[PDB]
């Protein structure tokens, strides 16, 4: 049960530039990156554009919002710095930069600390002084996962990235899982028991692998609140020498499944028949925000919507 | 008097961009330098003293490259968002946005008539433009890889073009057709191409620190210059004419380099910028040379040799 309940397009741009969202500290309204690496601020269910922000000088890829409100994440695709962390509190201002760094994100239990991913090499920093405090690679362990993103695990002592588990304390791999694809590099589940690499589930206590879940592959995952489903989207494949037209215009599919957290068993499977860009909820779980493009190949620009759907 | 070796210093600095500075390039008339930016913005400065003339803005990315026409009152524009812009230079105004490249467009250029427009795009294209009406002539399947540089010979019949698949291609301006395609033993990124002034040599880079002189009929490498760094970047590279005949170009070492253009000898090294010098340019008529750099410097400089 996914009902529709508002959709919208970006103010004044025949072509819709959306790429990117997540919802704000400020009820009803929604963060959106854009494809000219601006940030704005929407109300969901009217549509109305509430403000803007420029950030990047080339599009937004990926955002975070702290849980506090007070600081924002952004990643850009071709520009310097690459990933920014802003403040939000009363005005808007770079707090941070990430020079080379493609991907970001907040630690997890304490938000005082970014991590950062370039190449197979995770970057931990410090939000106060903005010091890069770790840089985290072995090449004996490395995997050279293609879509490499460190992150931290929920309670911050561990760090996964390229396949390789970290000891956050002493800095000091403990583990590498075997690599079995070329570009996803894993996850770690909510309840802090097992890791979610790509199509293989392992246990983090015994390293035993709890599940085999095909339907995985190549998927980048994000959980409700509650920790009990998981909304998976298979990245767009790459080919080689694929139609120009075809080449990236978007990073996901035209589909998103849902799974039981618990026993990774499919709950849904959802084709919007559009090009997924990325999708949230809001920290209730009502609402699951899509950013969905819609067009042609005729189109030499994305023309992006937003569509909010009732968490059923 | 021709020197023996030109004399460049350092007369101006040129500050006011505030990301790195990708092209400059002087009016024809002299007057005027025209720089783009990756801060998404065109700035037009006095080409003698340097003193700022205005800002011109209008696209959403940033900017790879810029072009005057040949009477030096337009100017045209390729950026990241897709785009060509042409724009009145007196005005500011963007008489015309030129659609049609799938991704980022990064050369750009009048024919001397100045009629046309060529571009060359990420998407491996390029196109001919008509300016009047800013509908796309001509879209030509030019390369398998990105496109670094396009320009018109002197009589607007020939384009050259560079691209990443390590080729270069001489096209007939009226037919489309490629009449020839510049291959080397290997085939490292060309970086860029322009025809000499007389239209028999291109002047084309690879990204293997060289900068190579053919006669594209034939196709021989009549001269090679190297001795600066260029592996990474897109560098732009110039015929200097005005005070002996000098190759000047750019380097990821942050100085600039000329060459004498008959011997292949170094006779001069700039020093100054703090950063990749991108882009030079060389004044039509005195002995003045254009520098322009990346990120960590944001500037331009103006060089004036007395020799």
């Amino acid at each position: 049960a996914f009902r529709p309940i508002s959709v919208f397009r970006e103010a004044n741009e025949d072509e819709s530039g959306f790429t990117c969202c997540a919802f704000s500290a400020r009820e009803r309204f929604l963060m959106l990156g854009t494809c000219t690496g601006q940030l704005k601020l929407y109300n969901v269910f009217s549509g109305q554009e509430e403000a803007s922000y420029n950030c990047h000088n080339s599009a937004i890829t990926h955002l975070e919002p702290s849980r506090d409100g007070s600081l924002l994440l952004t990643s850009a695709t071709w520009s310097q710095p690459l990933s920014a962390l802003w403040g939000m509190k009363s005005v808007f201002d770079m707090k941070h930069s990430f020079t080379e760094d493609h991907y970001v994100e907040f630690s997890k239990h304490s938000q005082d600390r970014v991590i950062g991913t370039k190449g197979d090499i995770a970057h931990i920093y410090d939000i106060q002084t903005g010091n890069k405090l770790l840089t985290l690679f072995n090449p004996d362990l490395a995997n050279n996962y293609k879509r490499n993103c460190a992150t931290f695990n929920p309670t911050d002592d561990l760090v996964l990235n390229d396949g390789v588990l970290w000891d956050v304390r002493s800095a000091q791999a403990i583990h590498k899982f075997d690599k079995f694809n070329m570009n996803i590099s894993g996850v770690f589940h909510p309840n802090g028991l097992e890791v979610i690499i790509n199509t293989e589930i392992w246990d983090l206590r015994t390293f035993h692998l709890l599940h085999t879940v095909p339907a995985l592959d190549q998927c980048r995952v994000v959980f409700n609140h509650t920790g009990t489903v998981m909304y998976g989207a298979m990245l767009q494949a790459d080919d080689e020498d694929d139609l120009m037209e075809e080449r990236m215009k978007s990073p996901f599919g035209s589909s998103f499944r849902t799974f039981n957290a618990t026993d990774y068993k499919p709950i849904a499977t959802i084709d919007v028949k559009r090009n997924i860009f990325d999708l949230c909820t809001d920290t209730k779980d009502c609402y699951l925000a899509v950013i969905e493009n819609q067009g042609s190949m005729d189109a030499l620009n994305m023309d992006t919507v937003c569509r909010l759907y009732e968490v059923g | 008097p021709t020197p023996v070796k030109p004399n460049y210093a350092l007369k101006f600095t040129l500050a006011g961009h505030t990301k790195a500075v990708s092209s400059v390039k002087f009016s024809p008339n002299g007057e005027w330098l025209a720089s783009s930016s990756a801060d998404k913005l065109i700035k037009i400065w006095g080409a003698y003293d340097g003193k700022f003339e205005k800002t011109i803005s209008g696209h959403k990315l940033g900017i790879s490259d810029v072009a005057w026409s040949s009477d030096s009152n337009l100017l045209v524009s390729a950026s990241d968002d897709k785009t060509l812009k042409i724009w009145d230079v007196s005005s500011g105004k963007c008489l015309k946005t030129l659609k049609g490249h799938s991704n980022y467009v990064f050369c750009c250029n009048f024919n001397p008539q100045s009629n046309l427009i060529v571009s060359g795009s990420f998407d491996e294209s390029v196109r001919i433009w008509d300016v009047k009406t800013g509908k796309c002539l001509k879209t030509l399947p030019a390369h398998s890889d990105p496109v670094s540089a396009v320009h018109f010979n002197r009589d607007g019949s020939l384009i050259v073009s560079s691209s990443y698949d390590g080729l270069c291609r001489i096209w007939d301006t009226a037919s489309g057709q490629c009449l020839k395609t510049l291959i080397d033993d290997d085939n490292p990124p060309v970086s860029f191409v322009k025809f000499s002034p007389n239209g028999k040599y291109i002047l084309a880079a690879t990204l293997d620190n060289t900068l190579k002189l053919w006669d594209y009929s034939k196709g021989k490498c009549l001269k090679t210059y190297t001795g600066h760094k260029n592996e990474k970047y897109c560098i732009f590279a110039n015929f200097s004419v005005t005070g002996g005949k000098w190759i000047v170009s750019g380097s990821e070492d942050n100085l600039v380099y000329i060459w004498n253009l008959q011997t292949k000898e170094i006779v001069q090294k700039l020093q100054g910028h703090t950063d990749v010098v991108i882009s030079t340019a060389c004044h039509p008529t005195e002995n003045i040379i254009a520098s322009a750099a990346l990120e960590n410097d944001k500037t331009i400089k103006l060089w004036k040799s007395d020799c």
